[PDB]
């Protein structure tokens, strides 16, 4: 059997999103809705067609008629932002067991938010192991694009950075990390490093000198 | 309040066998149905099989030459077993109480009734990687002169593979706590940092130990963070 997914889904906050699930004669068969926010497991929000499981939200309402089963989320928030996956068992099927593609559910038109920066030297204890890593955290931007760029004294640097690409938190922001490695010869070296992070036509940057 | 909580091994070599293990607590595995279910990175939700508390099983046939579920009621677990793993077996394992449901539609005797089922309580999930490689050190991010609020951490590079979990005060510390998502070496090895805001004020006589676990190797290390 075979279910027919949209891959993707967008709505204003607010308005109602619509998840359909294609299938032949599908309204003859029992449809069971998953909800998986990102970085995180599944959980039931549907069952049977249309039964609400204990502790989801009365936005969520599940539909199943002829060739097409619904998933409603009226009132959408940021927080529903997800992957949604119709299933159903066909029992004359060799597959009985069978899932949607998916639907990503993004929620457009959030509000901006200016990244918090936060740059740790080398630590005493990293120093003595002959290592040497810089460590910037940027967290609480939206939307989750940013740009990093390290500097060595006002000497822009490309060897050794590694930066993470940007994760959702749980209020709905996000945050990414940046990786600058170092000999303690290259540390102690200059007068002063600095990441510098530009976001949605800005930079934030913070700085660290050795002492 | 049913939990269910997956141990797996973390990291298997090729073409030998991945083992898992469900626990459930909170219920009883009886008169119920238990499934494993995995995700690829990036890919969608695959059904790898269930069991009822029986003993009868049923399997994805896209993998049930390779894969074997068997129970225990005696300790309330469930377990998975994967052969001859291959690259294509790396995934998220997840554990789930699988529900039998039936629609009677018309007269019960004339077969008009069919069964179904889904799953109403899922585990936490558990990374499986499968690499040729083989199987973390903790350095204290010190607070330094936010207003009021200082931040400080924990910096856990060179590990493999995923994941870690970093708890702070033996889990008595979660306000202010942000565990950063790992990043991929050049290296290949993995490096995360966690950091938790404190009130700038009082910073001293106030200890904060960041407590890492990283399961693939057995290894629990506590980490005292000062100026």
């Amino acid at each position: 059997y075979v279910l027919t997914q949209p891959p993707s889904v967008s709505v204003a906050p607010g308005q109602t999103a619509r998840i359909t699930c294609g299938g032949n004669n599908i309204g003859s068969k029992s449809v069971h809705w998953y909800q998986q926010k990102p970085g995180q497991a599944p959980v039931l929000v549907v069952y049977d067609d249309s039964d609400r499981p204990s502790g989801i939200p009365e936005r969520f309402s599940g539909s199943n008629s002829g060739n097409t089963a619904t998933l409603t989320i009226s009132r959408v928030e940021a927080g529903d932002e997800a992957d949604y996956y119709c299933q159903v068992w066909d029992s004359s099927s060799d597959h009985p067991w069978v899932f949607g593609g998916g639907t990503k559910l993004t929620v457009l038109g959030q509000p901006k938010a200016a990244p918090s920066v936060t740059l740790f030297p080398p630590s005493s204890e990293e120093l003595q192991a002959n290592k040497a890593t810089l460590v910037c955290l940027i967290s609480d931007f939206y939307p989750g694009a940013v740009t990093v760029a390290w500097k060595a004294d006002s000497s822009p640097v490309k060897a050794g950075v590694e930066t993470t690409t940007p994760s959702k938190q749980s209020n709905n922001k996000y945050a990414a990390s940046s990786y600058l490695s170092l000999t303690p010869e290259q540390w102690k070296s200059h007068r002063s490093y600095s990441c510098q992070v530009t976001h949605e036509g800005s930079t934030v940057e913070k700085t660290v000198a050795p002492t | 309040q049913v939990q269910l909580q997956e141990s797996g091994p973390g990291l298997v070599k090729p073409s030998e066998t991945l083992s898992l293990t469900c626990t459930v607590s909170g219920g009883s595995i009886s008169s119920y149905y238990w499934s494993w279910i995995r995700q690829p990175p990036g890919k969608g939700l695959e059904w790898i099989g269930y069991i009822y508390y029986s003993g009868s099983t049923n399997y994805n046939p896209s993998l049930k030459s390779r894969v074997t579920i068997s129970v225990d009621t005696s300790k309330n677990q469930f377990s998975l077993k994967l052969s001859s793993v291959t690259a294509a077996d790396t995934a998220v394992y997840y554990c789930a109480r699988t529900q039998q449901g039936k629609r009677i539609y018309g007269v019960v005797s004339f077969g008009d009734y069919y069964y179904y089922y889904y799953m109403d309580v899922w585990g936490k999930g558990t990374t499986v990687t499968v690499s040729s490689a083989s199987t973390p050190s903790v350095f204290p991010l010190a607070p330094s002169s936010s207003g009021g609020t200082a931040a400080l951490g924990c910096l856990v590079k060179d590990y493999f593979p995923e994941p870690v979990t970093v708890s702070w005060n033996s889990g008595a510390l979660t306000s202010g706590v942000h565990t950063f998502p790992a990043v991929l070496q050049s290296s290949g090895l993995y490096s995360l940092s966690s950091v938790v805001t404190v009130p700038s004020s009082s910073l001293g006589t106030q200890t904060y130990i960041c407590n890492v676990n990283h399961k693939p190797s057995n290894t629990k290390v506590d980490k005292r963070v000062e100026p």
